[PDB]
RNA sequence: AAGAAAAUGUUUUU
RNA sequence: GGUGAAAUUCUUGGAUUUAUUGAAGACUAACUACUGCGAAAGCAUUUGCCAAGGACGUUUUCAUUAAUCAAGAACGAAAGUUAGGGGAUCGAAGAUGAUCAGAUACCGUCGUAGUCUUAACCAUAAACUAUGCCGACUAGGGAUCGGGUGGUGUUUUUUUAAUGACCCACUCGGCACCUUACGAGAAAUCAAAGUCUUUGGGUUCUGGGGGGAGUAUGGUCGCAAGGCUGAAACUUAAAGGAAUUG
């Protein structure tokens, strides 16, 4: 009854991606980011920008024919953050409110069994 | 008795060519003239002919090797890689 | 003098402990000395658990949690208020709040 | 003579006449006398075997690689040199390889190569240490040694010749569009000076 | 002045003094 | 100016032969044309779909299944098993402090032609009357438990085909066998087969593909 | 222009660097089974009707 | 969740 | 992309994102602890091989074979040097962008050496518990690691039972911890920093106000950087430790 895709919310810091794709992931549908919705070079990670981007992506999904999305949330991961940005939460809520059905929430943040040497030097960013 | 303190094989070169170059030549000449264990007959009878050729005085087997040593690290790594790929292909 | 009875870390009988990187500034800190806080936070709260439940296609999904162990250097922990400066007598209280 | 890498004499049977055909391979390191060499599409992935590039897995190290199927070996023939299989393209059958210089090349999957690295490696790590040893090295290769510097000549002899001090006089970087007799120095140099930076440009 | 950088400065002075000593004979 | 989704045609994935249910969803691809066939664009796609969505039973909320397309038969993508993995949330929930984590992995060829690597996990637990608050293992028992688990996995694979191993993973009987064979060493609350990785496939063999 | 109104059911507290705004737990007049936290700058009390341009906007604290 | 800048102050005397 | 904000930079030759594969090198997350092993530096994936070791048990053996140790040796983090290999990430130098009054700094993007490995050097760290090693004695308490003994012990199936885990009691050895201090200390604090003017169990090393100075010179080691040994002239009334109130 429902057509399932994948939601693929990448909430980094400084920006957020809402990437709706097919079940396989090869074919993409309306990848829209908060940088496409606001123009300040600093607000890409704003929850308002994330909500606007998610609303546009969900509208395009409903016009293409997608009814529900299996949600995969991820952060920058690797060696950098492992913590979702502020905008992924707003993106998920906006996708839920824009009429799309939501299924199978999953965190796919890339977590190493151990890392390459982290950026910043041993003493880190000294601000 | 010990005849030279540090020059060793390069004592034939006298004071010429510089200490650093004589040191490098010492290292590679020692490798080149060392006697090696035969992988087939189990004896320490493998010596270099020309560069890259290592012949065993017993059992007369000849093996292609490095210029100054029987097996280079590159060839050891290549042997390991080819063994892994071969095991993957046949398994 | 010596501020802390054992040390500003937890290492007795070892000599060396492998370091960990601060999540906030990337400073290199030994694993024992780093301030480690575990986060089991619900993956979607957003004051919107009921909203996601309404939008869901599965009845009683039982949404997951996101797990993340954060390691902080002393400076970053103090600045971000994971830990606070305590009095001489309060420093000796290892129990969590 | 004149070659750093040793050669391996490998005897095959003639499939169409009763006789032996002896071939002169470049010995890969680890190959020994009395060893059986298997050459063909169905040969196993053992050191010394000759296989088409399309029949080997990714990351395989090969030597004496063919640029075209049947040219009998053009790439990775000097001592210690080797080619890595870095990709396959089953349709329009081609194999991507990385050459010793680091260049990426696309070769037909029917081109052949020998498993392993060319023997005699590490040859250039030993200082020649003597003008005489350089003399004997080039005595068996060609008449290209010793080399007189162009600045040490007269103006009739070389572009760099002449002058009351030994100096080039003009930029030694020479255009690719220069003609014969002008191409002395650094031909079509993209840059000069002590190399600062990395290799394998994007 | 930090003792580490004072040590570094003293090392530099020692190398300079040794070099001048060697230049003289 | 392009609107590329008008030239795309929809396919339905008839993913399994044996899990519970054939229909897992749909995918889209460009309309097959002179030089870029839709069948070539497909047949390499991988869909990761929840075992709960396969079986209709919510007790499989973890254990996602990987299925890659092998063939096209009239808008139907027939797939076969490509790998199995637990969910990150479930793995992190199982991993807790004040207990020993046991991880084993084996590489083994299935009965017919398939090469797999099985990743199994276990966790130490306290006894019912235990007072000590961590319940750690002594690492020699850990070696014995790893040996037992490896033997069990080696026996269960290579005596069964890939389909039989799938039909054995779904009811989770290997977990109970590991529990029974390791109970005499430690309780080991949380035996699970956390991952199955497909390392090498045999020749395509559409004949055994068409077993659904 | 989207139309939505709400009624504050609880006052959270003062907010802002200068203390200029106040956080209110506010319940939508239509679909009363829905509550959000909002930031309002003027003087407010309990049981006050406000007008919202957007419905889905979590108002966070102002550092 | 986080949030821009801030160098300097003669000697002796209390 | 990046930041508090920027900018350098990439980008309709399709950047970022997604999917399927593959390669390379590093590393060994979570489990991970006031937990373990080692002489220290250190040591965290599986399995195999090789030798090694502590604690315990012992109605085993030898019988003083022992403690600490100038001279003398083995090992010795990181950085650094030489020659090969390798060079994914980070990244002294360097190149750029911004800030600034200046900013060849913090911040940002690259990036050589280095980071990894083999064969050699180097032999230094806030190499720290700033607490030499061996031995005896002097409080109370609960945990925990390894071994052993005992129990009408709980749970687990073998077939009565037994190994396994667990509970309780005892004991040896260990990393530690809490309380109080008979006592000690300038105090911070200390079960050793106690058994100390009521001063002696054995032994090694080191210091004699602060600078000059780990410098000059000599020797010695090292390829080098430097290491070890190591003054004085001269100058100075303080420098320093702990704690108290502002
Ligand atoms: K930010
Ligand atoms: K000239
Ligand atoms: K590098
Ligand atoms: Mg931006
Ligand atoms: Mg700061
Ligand atoms: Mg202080
Ligand atoms: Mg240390
Ligand atoms: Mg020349
Ligand atoms: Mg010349
Ligand atoms: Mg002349
Ligand atoms: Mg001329
Ligand atoms: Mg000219
Ligand atoms: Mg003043
Ligand atoms: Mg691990
Ligand atoms: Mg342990
Ligand atoms: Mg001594
Ligand atoms: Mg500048
Ligand atoms: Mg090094
Ligand atoms: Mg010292
Ligand atoms: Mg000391
Ligand atoms: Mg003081
Ligand atoms: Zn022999
Ligand atoms: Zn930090």
């Amino acid at each position: 009854s429902q057509v399932f895709g994948v939601a693929r919310i990448y909430a980094s810091f400084n920006d957020t991606f809402v990437h709706v794709t097919d079940l396989s992931g090869k074919e993409t549908i309306a990848r829209v980011t908060g940088g496409m919705k606001v123009k300040a070079d600093r607000d890409e990670s704003s929850p308002y920008a994330a909500m606007l981007a998610a609303q546009d992506v969900a509208a395009k999904c409903k016009e293409v024919g997608i009814t529900a999305v299996h949600v995969k949330i991820r952060a920058t991961g690797g060696t950098r953050t492992k913590t979702p940005g502020p905008g992924g939460q707003a993106a998920l809520r906006a996708l839920a409110r824009s009429g799309l059905r939501i299924g199978r929430i999953e965190d796919v943040t890339p977590v190493p069994s151990d890392s390459t040497r982290k950026k910043g030097g041993r003493r880190g960013r000294r601000l | 008795a010990k005849r030279t303190k540090k020059v060793g094989i390069t004592g034939k070169y006298g004071v010429r060519y510089g200490s650093s170059l004589r040191r490098q030549v010492k290292k590679l000449e020692i490798q080149q003239h060392a006697r090696y264990d035969c992988s087939f007959c189990g004896k320490k009878t493998v010596k270099r002919g020309a560069a890259g050729i290592w012949t065993c005085s017993c059992c007369k087997k000849t093996v292609a090797g490095g210029a100054y040593t029987v097996s280079t690290a590159a060839a050891a790594t290549v042997r390991s890689t080819i063994r892994r790929l071969r095991e993957m292909v046949e398994a | 003098p010596k501020k802390r009875a054992s040390n500003g870390r937890n290492k007795k009988g070892r000599g060396h402990v492998k370091p960990v990187r601060c999540v906030n500034c990337s400073k290199s800190i030994p694993k024992d000395k780093a301030i480690k806080r575990m986060a089991i936070r619900n993956i979607v709260e957003a004051a919107a658990v009921r909203d996601l439940s309404e939008a869901s296609v599965y009845p009683e999904y039982a949404l997951p949690k996101t797990y993340n162990k954060l390691h902080y250097c002393v400076s970053c922990a103090i600045h971000a208020r994971i830990v606070r400066v305590r009095s001489r007598e309060d420093r000796k209280n290892r129990a969590p709040p | 003579s004149g070659r750093g890498a040793p050669l391996a004499k490998v005897v095959f049977r003639d499939p169409y006449k009763y006789r032996l055909r002896e071939e002169i391979f470049i010995a890969n390191e680890g190959v020994h006398t009395g060893q059986f060499i298997y050459a063909g599409k169905k040969a196993s992935l053992n050191v010394g075997n000759v296989l088409p590039l399309g029949s080997v897995p990714e990351g395989t190290i090969v030597s004496n690689v063919e640029e075209k199927p049947g040219d009998r070996g053009a790439l990775a023939r000097a001592s210690g040199n080797y080619v890595i299989i870095i990709g396959h393209n089953p349709d329009e059958n081609k194999t991507r390889v990385r050459l010793p210089s680091g260049a990426k090349k696309v070769i037909s999957s029917d081109a052949r190569g020998v498993i392993g690295v060319i023997a005699g490696g590490g040859r250039v790590d030993k200082p020649l240490l003597k003008a005489g040893r350089a003399f004997h090295k080039y005595r068996l290769k060609r008449n290209s040694w010793p080399k007189t510097r162009g600045v040490a000549m007269n103006p009739v002899d070389h572009p760099h010749g002449g002058g009351n001090h030994q100096h080039i006089g003009k930029a030694s970087t020479i255009s690719r569009g220069a003609v014969s007799g002008q191409k002395a120095g650094l031909i079509a140099a993209r840059r000069t000076g002590l190399l600062r930076g990395s290799q394998k440009t994007q | 002045m930090r003792a580490k950088w004072r040590k570094k400065r003293t090392r530099r002075l020692k190398r300079k003094r040794r070099k001048v000593r060697a230049r003289s004979k | 100016v392009v609107d590329p989704f008008t030239r795309k045609e929809w396919f339905d994935i008839k993913a399994p032969s044996t899990f519970e249910n054939r229909n897992v969803g749909k995918t889209l691809v460009n309309k097959s044309t002179g030089l870029k066939s839709a069948s070539d664009a497909l047949k390499g796609r991988v869909v990761e779909v929840c075992l709960a969505d396969l079986q209709g039973s919510e007790d499989h909320s973890f254990r996602k299944i990987k299925l890659r397309v092998d063939e096209v038969q009239g808008k139907n993508l027939l797939t076969n098993f490509h790998g199995m993995d637990f969910t990150t949330d479930k793995l992190r929930s199982m991993v807790r402090k004040w207990q020993t984590l046991i991880e084993a992995n084996v590489t083994v060829k299935t009965s017919d032609d398939y090469v797999l690597r099985i990743f199994a996990i276990a966790f130490t637990r306290k006894q019912a009357n235990q007072v000590k608050r961590h319940s750690y293992a002594q690492s020699s028992h850990i070696r014995a438990i790893r040996k037992v688990i490896s033997e069990i996995l080696t026996k269960e694979v290579q005596g069964s085909t890939l389909a039989q191993l799938t039909s054995k993973l779904i009811p989770e009987v290997i977990n109970k066998e590991i529990e029974n064979a390791t109970k005499d060493i430690f309780p080991l609350q949380n035996i699970h087969v956390r991952k199955v990785k497909l390392l090498k496939q045999p020749k395509f063999d559409v004949g055994a593909l068409m077993a659904l | 222009t989207p139309v939505t109104l709400a009624k504050v059911i609880k006052v959270l507290g003062r907010t802002g660097s200068r203390g200029g705004v106040t956080q209110v737990r506010v319940e939508f007049l239509e679909d009363t089974s829905r509550t959000i936290v909002r930031n309002v700058k003027g003087p407010v009390r309990e049981n006050d009707i406000l007008v919202l341009m957007e419905s889905e906007r979590e108002a966070r604290r102002l550092r």
